[PDB]
């Protein structure tokens, strides 16, 4: 009936007396994946003759190798042969280059089984898309995921990969985030949606020069786009006029996004008001990515309101470096306390302080609270709140992952964690700890924790 | 590994031969070190041989402060790692900032042992 | 940094030649699952050996094989070593007998690690159970879940497992399904749950002769284990009276359950409309079986009302045989057009004939429907329907999966339906064709479809 | 001669030597048989030699009907499977019913291709 074997090597180079074991495994596991192992060149007619006699192939990964427009070439042709069955394929960080999307052309001609490409981190240039939207195009290629990322594009790719979307229906994500498509580039992409017949799922824009224009374009495809879930434009000026631009489209009716990032886009309180209005009138909405944003806490004010109200059903909230100070605290005591659907919150490098931090601590410590993973990194935390600290993490019974990274705590505040931490009655799993200094006595006690509790991971 | 909290510190923050102080080098060394799950939101890794860090925590090219804190004598060649993303979970993408300035350790056993951290947040 | 391997063997005689091949995997997969292999006690002393070598070991599962209390002594042997990091151990059906519950007993007490036990389908007897609970109350022991269906346990290891329970505050599953203990077994584990301080998520007692009157002592459960996300009572006679009791418990707004299983209960729709209350206060209930509870078109209608009501979060309901009739199609089919939150309806097993069929394709045809998988068999559906079910499959872009078994669909029936399927505007991905008739001449119009879609999966 | 339609026939509906015929039996051989991703809802095996399951088809070990439906003119030793559960999603529990009856199925070829599973529903 069944043999699933999986390969996964991650940043180790194997040497020839490892690779020599290896190889013949690359003969029947249906996941194989060889990231960052100093592969060259070279051994890609190993990889290329043993993936030939491979029956089962489904996931081919071979990421941050230096492969180079030939080594590349030489594996896809082990992929060239009618009992090839590969579904997910990454070529991410290999050394391709605009030469290299020939190959890739035809592969993607021949193979129909092949629905998810990433070629993100290759100096491709319009040249290279261009070559590769001509394998695209082919009614033989049935790829429905396409990754983009960093690959030197500029709007002059945006009229191939419009045309791309235009004429394939089962078309499910394109991430094209890291690339200076800018306003023009991106209305483009645009047009190309609307009038596609695709039931696009996630659309990625981070860092593409996307402006405030742009989100008129956008409210129409998140407006239509029904099967629309995700949507990442992060790193983009859109400020607070593109936030109202691009409201009306997310409170539409037909739309269920469930995840949007718009983190670092220049928007303020005021925006802030305008996305209140869309969260409590769409329970779809499940994740929200603000970090970066000058918000304030008259902003972090507008959303704990909102968060208490009904209608408001997000899962995860991250307002990293969001402008906060310890007095909007106090409001979001009370959406722990009160709220029972976050179960995610990151206030990471935002000043609050030990007086932020106890209060936070408050409603965490209630009865019923739900929170399972909190981000304190960085939030100007001393010994002195590792008491309420310590007390909460017995209260409250939701908390799995806690991170307090970059605090100055000290041996003092640290023991008093341990302390909590060790009980059985503690559930929490992991507790990150990154850039504190303690000494070697507190090491020595935190690797005991670590050797009576298994349970618990203590990083760093 | 050579006592351990010393071998932990040149994990996290030593790279002799850097090839690369870009955004590409980051995200790469991050990842070959383990500080990627979760993403680790600032790190800095210090180049050139290894006597000239162990110095520090001594008086040829360290300089005491406060909690055993020093503050080197020389400058050092230097690379911080800065998370620039939505979440906090992986993948990690980091923004790279190369710099030369002396570095603040803590020192136990006359092995640093601590990198301070915040003073690469801003230049 | 990462070398991870595993190995997945289901339903194969290996051979001593092949074993030998897949013996120095064994030393360095994290998780090995060699399923009804055919192991026996000497492959077992081949598996020991490779085992105590394998640091990375993390996952060991050796269901249905003739291991007996010799070979699982053998094997967990292996586990012996002071490097061992086990976290998932399944032994379900492997002829383990009370007399070898000594040896598990014994190995618990010696691996924090092991946070999983599956131990099902293997005659222990209540006194092997008690044995085993021995270990299980060691300190040591950091059992969080724990699977002991058709174990041959009768009331009197309730109260051992009540002792464990008790003193475990991170216990998470208790599974005893099928397993006689009765009334009085159920009500001394509720005892032990109602004042035990773990924080259990799973409880799952169906076919262990749970009565109407121990829902007073579930409720109770429910009402107070805000971590309760699980509850499966299947095939039990509770009765619209145990619905009643148990819907109080319910209704508190302290309990979030996720999940409630109460298939074949004897209910009706006089408790269904109890249980109506329960959804339509409730957001958090995603999962609802009811199949082969004789609710009629009356039960029918009760839901879709509820359903059609905001504060209904349903996602999944599973009212296969509940002796619904065309009649209440045209109610499921208002539900199709307009519910938000339904993805998937098993409405396998009642005769819903060609017209209930094509009442429902009307609802799922509108724009903006959001059902992901549907069950339509044995539902008296014909050659009819299957002009309607041909153009929805076209016209609704949210379905995955079809489930069109044991309807007699001809021919003629089926051709409409490969037409549809064969279309890129056809994001389905499975089609299940059970037990349906079709020629030779159709054979092979399918089989040239899944040549040329390999997207689309259709089963048998 | 086993072909292809004849061959799938006999992989989901022939099982020559029961060795036991309870749930337990069930519940083995559909998942051996690869029935059970989904759960599929019912499901029956023929017992004992194929030979006398191949002769329905042609006047042999059953008179020739409809479609090429066709009655064996002999009882078989039969398991049918039964989908018992709360979910369409596996594990797939079965509740095994056992019996001697006439099978109905459809030929082609002379080989039976398809068996008839809905006079297998009631006991």
């Amino acid at each position: 009936s069944l043999d699933i074997q999986s390969l996964d090597i991650q940043c180790e180079e194997l040497s020839d007396a490892r690779w020599a074991e290896l190889l013949p495994l690359l003969q029947q596991c249906q996941v194989v994946r060889l990231d960052d192992c100093g592969l060259t060149e070279a051994r890609c007619k190993d990889i290329s003759s043993a993936l030939r006699v491979n029956p089962a192939l489904a996931e081919l990964n071979l990421r941050s190798n230096e492969l180079g427009d030939v080594g590349v070439h030489c594996v896809l042709q082990g992929l060239q042969t009618p009992s090839c069955k590969i579904q997910k394929l990454s070529l991410q960080n290999c050394c391709l280059t605009g030469a290299g999307c020939g190959v890739l052309s035809s592969t993607l001609r021949t193979l129909p089984t092949l629905q998810e490409l990433h070629l993100s981190d290759n100096l491709l240039g319009d040249a290279g898309l261009q070559l590769l939207c001509e394998g695209l195009l082919d009614p033989q290629c049935r790829l429905e995921k396409l990754q983009l990322e960093y690959c030197s594009l500029s709007a002059a790719s945006c009229e191939p990969l419009a045309s791309v979307l235009r004429a394939k229906p089962d078309f499910k994500e394109l991430t094209v985030s890291n690339n200076d498509i800018n306003e023009a580039g991106v209305r483009v992409l645009c047009q190309g949606l609307k009038d596609s017949p695709c039931q696009l799922e996630a659309l990625k824009l981070e860092s593409c020069g996307v402006t405030s224009d742009n989100c008129r374009d956008l409210c129409g495809i998140v407006a239509s786009k029904a099967s629309l879930r995700e949507l990442a434009l992060g790193s983009n000026k859109l400020g607070d006029v593109g936030m109202a631009e691009l409201c009306p489209g997310l409170l539409h009716p037909s739309s269920r996004l469930r995840t949007l990032w718009i983190w670092e886009c220049g928007i303020t309180a005021k925006g802030c008001g305008d996305l209140c209005r869309v969260l409590r009138a769409k329970e779809s909405l499940k994740e929200l990515s603000l970090a970066g944003n000058e918000l304030g806490d008259e902003g972090a004010r507008l959303l704990c309101e909102t968060l208490l109200e009904p209608g408001c059903q997000l899962e995860s909230l991250w307002v990293k470096s969001c402008s906060f100070t310890a007095a909007c605290c106090s409001h979001f005591s009370s959406v722990l306390a009160q709220n029972r659907f976050l179960l995610e919150l990151q206030i990471s490098n935002n000043r609050l302080e030990d007086a932020g931090v106890r209060e936070l601590c408050q409603g965490l410590g209630q009865p019923g609270s739900v929170l399972r993973v909190l981000w304190l990194a960085d939030c100007d935390v001393s010994d002195s709140s590792c008491s309420s600290l310590a007390a909460t993490l017995l209260a409250n019974h939701s908390l799995r992952e806690l991170d307090l990274s970059n605090n100055c705590l000290g041996d003092a505040g640290i023991l008093q964690l341990v302390e909590s931490v060790r009980q059985p009655g503690c559930l929490l799993e992991q507790l990150v700890l990154y850039d504190i200094y303690w000494s070697e006595e507190m090491e020595d006690r935190l690797q005991a924790l670590e050797k009576d509790k298994p349970s618990l991971r203590v990083i760093s | 590994q050579d006592n351990s909290r010393y071998t932990h510190f040149l994990t996290q923050h030593y790279d002799a031969k850097p090839q690369g102080r870009d955004d590409r080098y980051c995200e790469s060394i991050m990842r070959r070190r383990g500080l990627t799950s979760p993403c680790k939101d600032i790190n800095t890794f210090i180049h050139g041989n290894k006597r000239s860090i162990k110095a520090i925590c001594e008086n040829k090219n360290g300089n005491p402060h406060r909690e055993n804190l020093r503050i080197s004598k020389s400058s050092f060649q230097v690379t911080t790692c800065k998370l620039h993303g939505g979440s906090p979970w992986p993948p990690c993408q980091y923004r790279a900032t190369a710099g030369f300035r002396n570095v603040v350790v803590a020192c136990e056993n006359g092995l640093p042992v601590h990198l301070d951290q915040s003073i690469f947040r801003r230049p």
